RNA sequence: UUAAUUGCGAUAACGAACGAGACCUUAACCUACUAAAUAGUGGUGCUAGCAUUUGCUGGUUAUCCACUUCUUAGAGGGACUAUCGGUUUCAAGCCGAUGGAAGUUUGAGGCAAUAACAGGUCUGUGAUGCCCUUAGACGUUCUGGGCCGCACGCGCGCUACACUGACGGAGCCAGCGAGUCUAACCUUGGCCGAGAGGUCUUGGUAAUCUUGUGAAACUCCGUCGUGCUGGGGAUAGAGCAUUGUAAUUAUUGCUCUUCAACGAGGAAUUCCUAGUAAGCGCAAGUCAUCAGCUUGCGUUGAUUACGUCCCUGCCCUUUGUACACAC
C-alpha cells in the first residue's frame, strides 16, 4: 500500500475536546502544491515531516 | 507570566519623558544612572524599572510611541 | 577457592524420619523441609558432618545420612554453645531441647494443655481462637486467625 | 519438569551443541536445554577453561559469551 | 616500581591477600567461626568457610591502612547493612562486634595494627609491609 | 596514533578512544543513517556520546527530551515500574549487556539496529476518542513523529519486562529479543503486535 | 539583689504605640462608656499623632445575644 | 617557584578540589589512580576531559584530586567536571589561549557540564505530601 | 603589668546580625587603631533553630504545619594586648542583645 | 495577554486605596574585599614510614611559612528575561537561538484584602458570660482496669507477591539536626558476650567530641534457577537483655523455630510536569523505652504535555424566578 509522506507548514491550532488534537496544515513533497489539513496528537512544530496513509481525507474538528 | 505591575510602567514612562538625552539604549549604564536621579527601595525592583526603560526606548527608535 | 564439576551417582527421594525430604536440591534447603527445622539449623549442622554444601543431597552417602540424624536428636554432643535450639530451657527439665520435625505438635498441644490446665489468659485467648501477643483484632485479622 | 544431574546421554548433547550457539546464556541454556541454572552456571565457568568459546564480556547474573573461531 | 595499596582495585586486593593469609595459616581464628551471622541484620551466616575471617581481616586490614585510627565501632558501622525488621520498614542495625574486634585482636598478633594512642588502632612499620608486597605483587603477573 | 608514555599507565583499551568517538570501546556512530523518513530530526543522530547514562536536562521545555540521545532514552523507560524507579546504573548496565548482546547475533551497527527498531514499531495511526463521553466514537489520527518514536520507546520496555518478569529469561537477553524482533518485523514480539493493535483499530474508525 | 536593676521611662509619641491604645479602649469599655464612641475616640487621637492610618475591630456581643464585629479605620493601612 | 592552579567543582551536594601543576603524567584522585574510581561502569565516565583533548596535552602535568560530599555517582560528576575546569584554568594562565580555547570548544560541544555546574538543585517537601510536590492521599470518603 | 600578652579571645554571638555587627567592627577597628597584631573576625556557622507545630489549637482544620526559626550567629575575635589596656574598652559599651565572653588562651 | 481586576487597549468615567505585585526569608554564582587552630589547602622550619629514586600518608603551627580554591559568615556584585531573530491591533506579551552559575513569578515558602460560615475549638489558658456541682463533690489524690476489648463495614499507612530479584562476602559516598554540671544527655575508645546488650575510661554546654553520624538504595564477585522456591514473615511456642516501681493484655530489642494469605489485585478512586514523580534511608518532634506517624534532610533519579472545557469544582456575563431563613 503506497504510504506516502507529508510536511508540515502551519500548525493551525490545537483542537479535540480534551485539547489532545492538532490540526496542522502540511505539503507534499513528492508531487508538490497539494496542502491538505490533517488532525494530528503528539507535540508538533513548523516545517515538521510524518506520515499518512491517505490523502483522501480533510481534518474535520474545526473550532 | 512577565508582566509588570503599573508601578514598574508608570516609574518607567515618567523617568524617559523628562530624562530622555540621559538615558542610552544600553541598559547597563540606564540601570547605574537610574541609582542618582530616582530613589528605588530595592534592586530587584530598580532593575525591573530599568529593564522596561531600556525596552521602551528602543521601540522609541522605531517610530513614535503614544502615551 | 576452586571450583569442582560432579558427576551423578544419584539417588532419589527418600524419607527422613517420617519426613519424605524432597529431592534435586541443596541439602541445607532440603533439611528445611523438615519440620522444625529452618535454613540456619540445617546450615550448622551440615558443616558439622564435614558433607561439602554442594552435594545438592542426591549423591549423598547413607553413612552422612547416619551421621546427620544423630546430630539432629542429639545436637549439642556437635560443638554448639547451646543457644542454637528450637526449644531454649524447656519447662519439663530446664535443658535445651530441640524437638524433632514429627512432634512438634505435641509439645505445642501441651503447651496450650498446660495453658487451658493453669486458666490463664493466655490459654483462654488460644481456646477461643483470638490473638494472644495483644495484637489487636477488633479491625484486622477478622475472619482468619 | 528439568534435568537436575549430568550424566553422559545429556553431557554428549551439551559437547556436541554448543559449538555454533552464538550466544549462550544461564537461561538460553534452560531453554535448549534440561539444565538447571547452577548447571548452567557451571556450564560457562567449566567450558571457557577449555576455551572452546571466547568471552567478550564477562559479568556476574549475566552471561556474554561468543563462539570461538 | 613504587607499589603502595591504592594501585589494585580493591576486589582483587583481597581476594589475593586473604589467600596470602590461606598459605599463612597463622591467622588465629577464635573457633567460634563458621557460625555466627556476624550481624542482626544479617539473617543467616557467612557463606563461606574456609577462608570468610580472611575476607575479614583483609577487609579490614585495608580499613586501618586507609583511615588513621579506627576502634570496633567504625568498623562495627561499615559492614553492617540494612536489617529486613519483619513486617516493618527496614533499618540500619549495628553488626556483630564479638567477631570485628577479635579480627582486629587476631591482626594484632600477626603485627600488622597498632595499640595508636590517639584513638582506636593505627598502622605498624611491619603492618604495611606484607600489603605493599601483595600490592607489588597484585600489579605485575 | 603512537603509544604515549604517562606516569598514569591507562590501558590501551581505553586510551584509544580518542582516535574516534565511539560507544563504550567497541561500537561506532557512523552509517546510522535512518532508512525511514520523518523521524530524521528527531532520533538523535550525529551527536557522538560515550554513555547512555548522563545528566540531561531535557524536560525543563518541550522538545528538549527530542535532542536527548537514543541510546539514554531507552534506559529512562526501562528504570520504572516502582522496583525500578530511579536507579539509573541499572538501565545503563542491562543496555550494556543488552548491546552486547545484540551485537552477537547480527554483527552490524547496533546503533542502528535499535534505529531500525524504533521507525518499524511507532505507532503509526492511533485513534482518538472524540466526545466527551463513554458513549463515544474513536476516530484515527496521524501520529507525531515524536511521539511515534517517545511513545514506541515505552513499547520496547515494556515488552521485555513482560518477558522477564516470573521467567527464567533475564532482561538484557530479551530486550536484545525484542529490538532484533521488532528491527526485522515479525509481529511475534510484543512491541509490534501493540503497534498493529493500534494500526487496525484506527483503520476501522478512520 | 543588686544584680538586676530597674529603670522606668516614658514612652514618647503615645499615639504611635498600638499596645498602650488598647488598654485605653479596655478602659474606657469597662466603665460603661459606648463601645461605638470609644472607638472613634482612639483612631482620631492615633491619626492626629502623624500615623499613616489606624484601624480598630472590636469583636464580641454587643446589646444582641448573636454577636457581631465591626471595625473601625482612617488613612492607609497595608496588610501584606 | 613551582606553577600550579586549583580549582573546584561542585554537585548537588558533591565537591572535588584539584590541583594542576607541572609533572610526568600523573593522575591520582583520593591517592588511587583515576583508572582506580568507583565503580567500574563509571570508570569512563571521568576519561572523556582525557579523550576529547588527548593525552598528549597531559605529558607535562601532574594532576592531584579529592572529592568529598554528595552520593557515589555525584562525585564522578564532580570529579570530572574540577578536572576539566582545573586543565583549562591551567593552560589560561600558563599556555596561549587557543589551547584553553579548544579545550572550551570541544567541551562545550559535547557537554557543557564539565565546564559548567549544573543548577538543577533539590526543592523542599510541603506539609500535606511527602515529596516536594508530591502530596497526601486524600479520600473524600 | 608592663605589657604582659595574655593571649585574650572574646567570642560573640546574638539573634540580630544588624546588632552583632556593630559590636564586633568596634573591637576589631579600636585594636586596629591601637596596631595591635590581630586575627580577623571569624564567623561560624548561624544556627538555626526550628520548631514545627501545627496551627491549630484544636485538630479541626486542614494539616497545616507553620514552623518558627532563630537565627543565631557567632563570632569569636582575638587580641593580644596587656590586660590593663583592654579591659577599660571591655567592660563599657555592651549593646543589649549581645552576650561577651572573654576568655583567656594558654597556648 | 498574564500565574494575577496582571497590563495594553476600548471607554461616561477620571484620579486612587486595599488585595496581586512589590517586600522578606531561603537555594543557585563570585580565582574580586575581610579574615580564620572551632575549616581546609600547599610547601616545609623539625622530622617519620614504606613500595622506592619519588607518590601517598603519622604528625608540629613562638613543638614552622602562606592563603581562601573548597567549608563559613559580614559587605556587596549579579537577573531586569538580557542581545538578536520570528510573530501580535506590529501594544501588552509569548516562541527560539546565543551568552551567562542561573531565563517555568529564577525554584520555593512567610505575610496575604472586603464580606462571610450558626465550620472547629468552653478538652491550652487563672480568656470568658449563663446553667450545674460544692463535703458522701462533677473539686484534689491513691490502687487496679479501660481507652488496645471484637461476628462486622469504611479511611490514612508499612511488608510484599520476585531475576529490573533474594541471600552471603567485598567496595563503600551524604545532608538537615540533637546532645549533661539548672547531672546522668550525645556518646567515642578498651574489655566480655552470637546477638540485643553489660562494664571501665574518654571528648563535647558543642563548626572542636559523638561525626566523615563510613545511612540505605547503589557497585563487584559468588549461592538460587520459576518451584508459593531460598519471594513473604503474618501467626504461635520457647529462651536471652534493656526502660520502667511495674512490660501480665505479649513496651520493645535479640537467637532458634513455627512458615498463612499473598501468583500485581472488581466496581471505584488518589497525587503528580524537573533535580519534580517514584525508590531509598537518615535527622528532629513525641520519648525513660515503643514509628509502620508527622515535619524536614540528603541518595538514585523517570515517563509524558506545553493543551482544553470532555468530566469535576470555582468564578464571571446574559437570562428566568412566585427564592431572600435564599432549592
Ligand atoms: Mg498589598
Ligand atoms: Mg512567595
Ligand atoms: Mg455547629
Ligand atoms: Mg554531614
Ligand atoms: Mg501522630
Ligand atoms: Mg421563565
Amino acid at each position: 500500500t503506497p504510504v506516502t509522506l507529508a510536511k508540515v507548514i502551519k500548525v493551525l491550532g490545537r483542537t479535540g475536546s480534551r485539547g489532545g488534537v492538532t490540526q496542522v496544515r502540511v505539503e507534499f513533497l513528492e508531487d508538490t502544491s497539494r496542502t491538505i489539513v490533517r488532525n494530528v496528537k503528539g507535540p508538533v512544530r513548523e516545517n515538521d515531516i510524518l506520515v499518512l496513509m491517505e490523502s483522501e481525507r480533510e481534518a474535520r474538528r474545526l473550532r | 507570566g512577565r508582566v509588570r505591575t503599573k508601578t514598574v510602567k508608570r516609574a518607567s514612562k515618567a523617568l524617559i519623558e523628562r530624562y530622555y538625552p540621559k538615558l542610552t539604549l544600553d541598559f547597563q549604564t540606564n540601570k547605574r544612572l537610574c541609582d542618582e536621579i530616582a530613589t528605588i527601595q530595592s534592586k530587584r525592583l530598580r532593575n525591573k524599572i530599568a529593564g522596561y526603560t531600556t525596552h521602551l526606548m528602543k521601540r522609541i527608535q522605531k517610530g513614535p510611541v503614544r502615551g | 577457592s576452586l571450583v569442582v564439576q560432579e558427576q551423578g551417582s544419584f539417588q532419589h527421594i527418600l524419607r527422613l524420619l517420617n519426613t519424605n525430604v524432597d529431592g534435586n536440591i541443596k541439602i541445607v534447603y532440603a533439611l528445611t523441609t523438615i519440620k522444625g527445622v529452618g535454613r540456619r539449623y540445617s546450615n550448622l549442622v551440615c558443616k558439622k558432618a564435614d558433607v561439602d554444601l554442594h552435594k545438592r543431597a542426591g549423591e549423598l552417602t547413607q553413612e552422612e545420612l547416619e551421621r546427620i540424624v544423630q546430630i539432629m536428636q542429639n545436637p549439642t554432643h556437635y560443638k554448639i554453645p547451646a543457644w542454637f535450639l528450637n526449644r531454649q530451657n524447656d519447662i519439663t527439665d530446664g535443658k535445651d531441647y530441640h524437638t524433632l520435625a514429627n512432634n512438634v505438635e505435641s509439645k505445642l498441644r501441651d503447651d496450650l494443655e498446660r495453658l487451658k490446665k493453669i486458666r490463664a489468659h493466655r490459654g483462654i485467648r488460644h481456646f477461643w481462637g483470638l490473638r494472644v501477643r495483644g495484637q489487636h483484632t477488633k479491625t484486622t485479622g477478622r475472619r482468619r486467625a | 519438569q528439568h534435568a537436575v544431574i549430568l550424566d553422559q546421554e545429556k553431557y554428549d548433547r551439551i559437547l556436541k551443541e554448543v559449538p555454533t550457539y552464538r550466544y549462550v546464556s544461564v537461561s538460553v541454556l534452560v531453554d535448549r536445554l534440561k539444565i538447571g541454572g547452577s548447571l548452567a552456571r557451571i556450564a560457562l565457568r567449566h567450558l571457557e577453561k577449555e576455551g572452546i568459546i571466547k568471552p567478550i564480556s564477562k559479568h556476574s547474573k549475566q552471561a556474554i559469551y561468543t563462539r570461538a573461531t | 616500581p613504587g607499589v603502595s595499596v591504592r594501585d589494585v582495585a580493591a576486589q582483587d586486593f583481597i581476594n589475593a591477600y586473604a589467600s596470602f593469609l590461606q598459605r599463612q595459616g597463622k591467622l588465629e581464628v577464635p573457633g567460634y567461626v563458621d557460625i555466627v551471622k556476624t550481624s542482626s541484620g544479617n539473617e543467616m551466616p557467612p557463606q563461606d568457610a574456609e577462608g570468610w575471617f580472611y575476607k575479614r581481616a583483609a577487609s579490614v586490614a585495608r580499613h586501618i591502612y586507609m583511615r588513621k585510627q579506627v576502634g570496633v565501632g567504625k568498623l562495627n558501622k561499615l559492614y553492617g547493612g540494612a536489617k529486613s525488621r519483619g513486617v516493618r520498614p527496614y533499618k540500619h542495625i549495628d553488626a556483630s562486634g564479638s567477631i570485628n574486634r577479635k579480627v582486629l585482636q587476631a591482626l594484632e598478633k600477626i603485627g600488622i595494627v597498632e595499640i595508636s594512642p590517639k584513638g582506636g588502632r593505627r598502622i605498624s612499620e611491619n603492618g604495611q609491609r606484607d600489603l605493599d608486597r601483595i600490592a607489588a605483587q597484585t600489579l605485575e603477573e | 596514533f603512537t603509544p604515549v608514555v604517562l606516569a598514569t599507565p591507562i590501558p590501551e583499551e581505553v586510551q584509544q578512544a580518542q582516535t574516534e568517538i565511539k560507544l563504550f570501546n567497541k561500537w561506532s556512530f557512523e552509517e546510522v543513517e535512518v532508512k525511514d523518513a520523518s523521524l530524521v530530526d528527531y532520533v538523535q543522530v550525529r551527536q557522538p556520546i560515550f554513555v547512555a547514562h548522563t545528566a540531561g536536562r531535557y524536560a525543563n521545555k518541550r522538545f528538549r527530551k527530542a535532542q536527548c540521545p537514543i541510546i539514554e532514552r531507552l534506559t529512562n523507560s526501562l528504570m520504572m515500574n516502582g522496583r525500578n524507579n530511579g536507579k539509573k546504573l541499572k538501565a545503563v548496565r542491562i543496555i550494556k549487556h543488552t548491546l552486547d548482546i545484540i551485537n552477537v547475533l547480527t554483527d552490524q551497527n547496533p546503533i542502528q539496529v535499535v534505529v531500525d527498531a524504533i521507525t518499524n514499531t511507532g505507532p503509526r495511526e492511533d485513534t482518538t476518542r472524540v466526545g466527551g463521553g463513554g458513549a463515544a466514537r474513536r476516530q484515527a489520527v496521524d501520529v507525531s513523529p515524536l511521539r511515534r518514536v517517545n511513545q514506541a520507546i515505552a513499547l520496547l520496555t515494556i515488552g521485555a519486562r513482560e518477558a522477564a518478569f516470573r521467567n527464567i529469561k533475564t532482561i538484557a537477553e530479551t530486550l536484545a529479543e525484542e529490538l532484533i524482533n521488532a528491527a526485522k518485523g515479525s509481529s511475534t514480539s510484543y512491541a509490534i503486535k501493540k503497534k498493529d493493535e493500534l494500526e487496525r483499530v484506527a483503520k476501522s474508525n478512520r | 539583689p543588686g544584680t538586676i536593676v530597674l529603670y522606668a521611662e516614658r514612652v514618647q509619641d503615645r499615639g504611635l504605640s498600638a499596645v498602650a491604645q488598647a488598654e485605653s479602649m479596655k478602659f474606657k469599655l469597662l466603665n460603661g462608656l459606648a463601645i461605638r464612641r470609644a472607638a472613634y475616640g482612639v483612631v482620631r487621637y492615633v491619626m492626629e499623632s502623624g500615623a499613616k492610618g489606624c484601624e480598630v475591630v472590636v469583636s464580641g456581643k454587643l446589646r444582641a445575644a448573636r454577636a457581631k464585629a465591626m471595625k473601625f479605620a482612617d488613612g492607609f493601612l497595608i496588610h501584606s | 617557584a613551582v606553577p600550579s592552579v586549583q580549582t573546584f567543582g561542585k554537585k548537588k551536594s558533591a565537591t572535588a578540589v584539584a590541583h594542576v601543576k607541572a609533572g610526568k603524567g600523573l593522575i591520582k584522585v583520593n591517592g588511587s589512580p583515576i583508572t582506580l574510581v568507583e565503580p567500574e561502569i563509571l570508570r569512563f565516565k571521568v576519561y572523556e576531559p582525557l579523550l576529547l583533548v588527548g593525552l598528549d596535552k597531559f605529558s607535562n602535568i601532574d594532576i592531584r584530586v579529592r572529592v568529598t560530599g554528595g552520593g557515589h555517582v555525584s562525585q564522578v560528576y564532580a570529579i570530572r567536571q574540577a578536572i576539566a575546569k582545573g586543565l583549562v584554568a591551567y593552560h589560561q594562565k600558563y599556555v596561549d589561549e587557543q589551547s584553553k580555547n579548544e579545550l572550551k570548544k570541544a567541551f562545550t560541544s559535547y557537554d557543557r557540564t564539565l565546564l559548567i555546574a549544573d543548577s538543577r538543585r533539590p526543592e523542599p517537601k510541603k506539609f500535606g505530601g511527602k515529596g516536594a510536590r508530591s502530596r497526601f492521599q486524600k479520600s473524600y470518603r | 603589668q608592663q605589657q604582659q600578652i595574655i593571649k585574650i579571645r572574646i567570642t560573640l554571638t546574638s539573634t540580630k546580625v544588624k546588632q552583632l555587627e556593630n559590636v564586633s567592627s568596634n573591637i576589631v577597628k579600636n585594636a586596629e587603631q591601637h596596631n595591635l597584631v590581630k586575627k580577623g573576625p571569624v564567623r561560624l556557622p548561624t544556627k538555626v533553630l526550628k520548631i514545627s507545630t501545627r496551627k491549630t489549637p484544636n485538630g479541626e482544620g486542614s494539616k497545616t504545619w507553620e514552623t518558627y526559626e532563630m537565627r543565631i550567629h557567632k563570632r569569636y575575635i582575638d587580641l593580644e594586648a596587656p590586660v590593663q589596656i583592654v579591659k577599660r574598652i571591655t567592660q563599657i559599651t555592651i549593646e543589649p542583645g549581645v552576650d561577651v565572653e572573654v576568655v583567656v588562651a594558654s597556648n
